[PDB]
């Protein structure tokens, strides 16, 4: 348990703050609280619907896209059983590009994409998943490769255009350590 | 003109119906309702389930930091000043997270490459914070500022030793600036570590007292001790030393107030009195635990080598490095204040010993006996006197 082990400030805090230490009494209180309040916490994801579909059309002839919209509505009504009708019209929307861009790389549903889907919008129907994998992949079988690099390209550059403070500091990751020194030597 | 975000002023609606009043740029309802949870360290092993149960925790604190982190100046300022939750979340960070020097196991890539996200947006987060002027039109009265930053409690002194600990070794110039912009801003930090340095060497004692060297009726020396007591005893003494020696290296300001409160004689006869038993339990008992008893020893003497490395970053600090610069020749009272150091730790003989090893003492007289034009033999022999003696006691 790394929550015990004995550090100089976790005394300090413990002197001056026994108010605080139990303060912290907390645990799924803490966490649900804040999956009541995650639904519109998330604006968007690498890209949104209206990318999605505008790539889609850029790149695919008309002869297939007739069947990629059958294949994104497919899509919008899993988002719209995963979501819920509440939110509305483009929160139903914006989960189902997040569904689109949670399979556009898998052709399976695995545990890493059911509990991404959960931690964003709680627990949901699994059969939904599955129905949005399925329409994600046939679309995706329509791409050629160069097509398919130009979309994780696309990916790639709008999650990297986002600005955030500090973001081009330079910084470092060499935390301090051990100073090697010698093993007790053989004793007798 | 850029007026300061303290002192500006936004229109915002009243309760009232269709009534505009204008008001100050920071407020409480200007601030967003994001939830900020608490962080929790990972299990120490690959665990699955617990792993996913770190990893949902993490994820929220990750995604609510990027965003802080997208945020304005103007609404950043109003969610750190306003939200309890946000500063309560990266107080559990610092507190919790496991330092390298730590017993540290691999584990699955994930949660590395979650640990570094959370590292790095958590040191930008931090450095924001102590930057009273993020850009031309972005800035905040200094007055003002170190009102905010000390009395949101957004910076304690633990939670600057914490940075520093933790951001040190590599991002050292730049947590330099942080430190001594919030300490030059809001000087009562200072005050604060004052205030903190009783309850600092009374975690030595506790040490001491704990391994019976010295109200704790006779507890057992670390010969006879239970092995993972004694355990917690160096990993709490190293913990300690690393922390401290990391926030003097940031921060070397501070010596001075360490000093105040006698520290380099305190931690010489800590030296003394716990060293030398630890050093013997450690290794008689090495076979009890081939590998336990193989990192303690590595830890015991990293404390010790970071003890010796506080002595002297202090003794530079108030002694040294003042006869150095600004030789307008009054300086006998910074080389009275080394010669009173030395001489009220002479009878500190392993100390001596292992300091002079580390930090030859004849090197630092030479520089006092330099820097004054009339300093005669008679002031420091008996100082080297004592370090001969200490060497000649052991065999080398």
């Amino acid at each position: 348990e790394f929550m015990a082990l004995p550090r100089l400030t976790g005394a300090l805090r413990s002197f001056s703050n026994v108010t605080k230490q139990d303060n912290y009494n907390e645990e799924v209180a803490d966490l649900k609280i804040k999956r009541s309040k995650l639904h519109e916490q998330v604006l968007d994801l690498g890209l949104t619907w209206k990318k999605i579909i505008k790539f889609l059309n850029e790149k695919l002839e008309k002869s297939k896209m007739q069947s990629i919209n059958e294949d994104l509505k497919d899509i919008l009504h899993a988002a719209k059983q995963i979501v819920g009708t509440d939110n509305g019209r483009e929160a139903i929307e914006s989960g189902a590009a997040f569904l689109f861009m949670t399979f556009h790389l898998k052709d399976s549903v695995g545990h890493k994409e059911t509990k991404a889907i959960k931690q964003m919008f709680g627990p949901f129907p699994s059969s939904s998943a599955t129905a949005a994998c399925n329409a994600t992949n046939r679309i995706i079988s329509h791409f050629s490769q160069d097509d398919l690099t130009a979309l994780v390209q696309m990916t790639e550059k709008e999650h990297g255009d986002r600005v955030f403070f500090g973001k081009n500091l330079a910084f470092s990751f060499d935390m301090h350590d051990l100073d090697h020194f010698d093993e007790l030597p053989i004793n007798g | 003109p850029a007026l300061p975000l303290d002192q500006l002023q936004i229109t915002h609606k009243d309760p009232k119906t269709g009534k505009l009043r204008t008001s100050p740029a920071l407020h409480p309802e200007q601030k967003a309702d994001r939830y900020f949870v608490l962080y929790k360290p990972p299990p120490k092993d690959n665990i699955p389930a617990l792993v996913e149960e770190y990893l949902e925790r993490a994820t929220f604190v990750a995604n609510d930091l990027d965003w802080l982190l997208a945020l304005p100046h103007d609404k950043f300022w109003c969610q750190v000043i306003f939200d309890e939750t946000l500063q309560k979340c990266l107080d559990s960070y610092l507190r919790y997270v496991p330092r390298k020097f730590d017993e540290g196991v691999a584990s699955a890539p994930e949660v590395v490459d979650m640990q570094k996200r959370l590292h790095r947006s958590v040191f930008l987060t931090f450095l924001r914070m102590s930057t009273h002027k993020e850009s031309k039109d972005h800035f905040i009265s200094p007055s003002a500022f170190g009102e905010i930053l000390y009395n949101n409690f957004l910076f304690d002194i633990p939670k600057i030793l914490d940075l520093c600990v933790l951001f040190g070794k590599g991002n050292s110039p730049l947590l330099q600036k942080m430190i001594g912009n919030i300490f030059t801003q809001q000087p009562s930090y200072y005050s604060d570590l004052d205030e903190t340095l009783p309850t600092i060497l009374q975690v030595f004692s506790n040490i001491l007292q704990h391994c019976g060297l010295q109200e704790e009726r006779g507890r057992l020396t670390p010969s006879d001790m239970p092995l993972l007591e004694l355990k917690d005893i160096v990993l709490y003494l190293c913990d300690t030393c690393t922390t401290l020696w990391a926030f003097l290296d940031i921060f070397p300001l501070a010596c001075q107030t360490f000093q105040k409160h006698d520290f380099c004689y305190r931690l010489a006869s800590f030296y003394e009195a716990a060293i030398p038993e630890m050093e013997s339990a450690i290794k008689k008992r090495r076979l009890e635990d081939s590998k336990l008893l193989g990192d303690l020893w590595q830890r015991l003497s990293h404390s010790r080598k970071k003890l010796m490395e506080i002595f002297h970053i202090i003794l530079n600090q108030i002694c040294l490095l003042p006869i150095l610069e600004s030789s307008c020749d009054n300086i006998q009272g910074f080389i009275e204040e080394f010669l009173q150091i030395f001489s009220s730790l002479l009878q500190e003989k392993r100390f001596l010993r292992d300091y002079d090893a580390l930090f030859p003492v004849a090197e630092d007289i030479s520089l006092l006996q330099q820097a004054s034009s009339v300093l005669d033999e008679t002031r420091t022999a008996y100082i080297l006197q004592a370090v001969e003696s200490a060497w000649e006691g052991v065999d080398r």
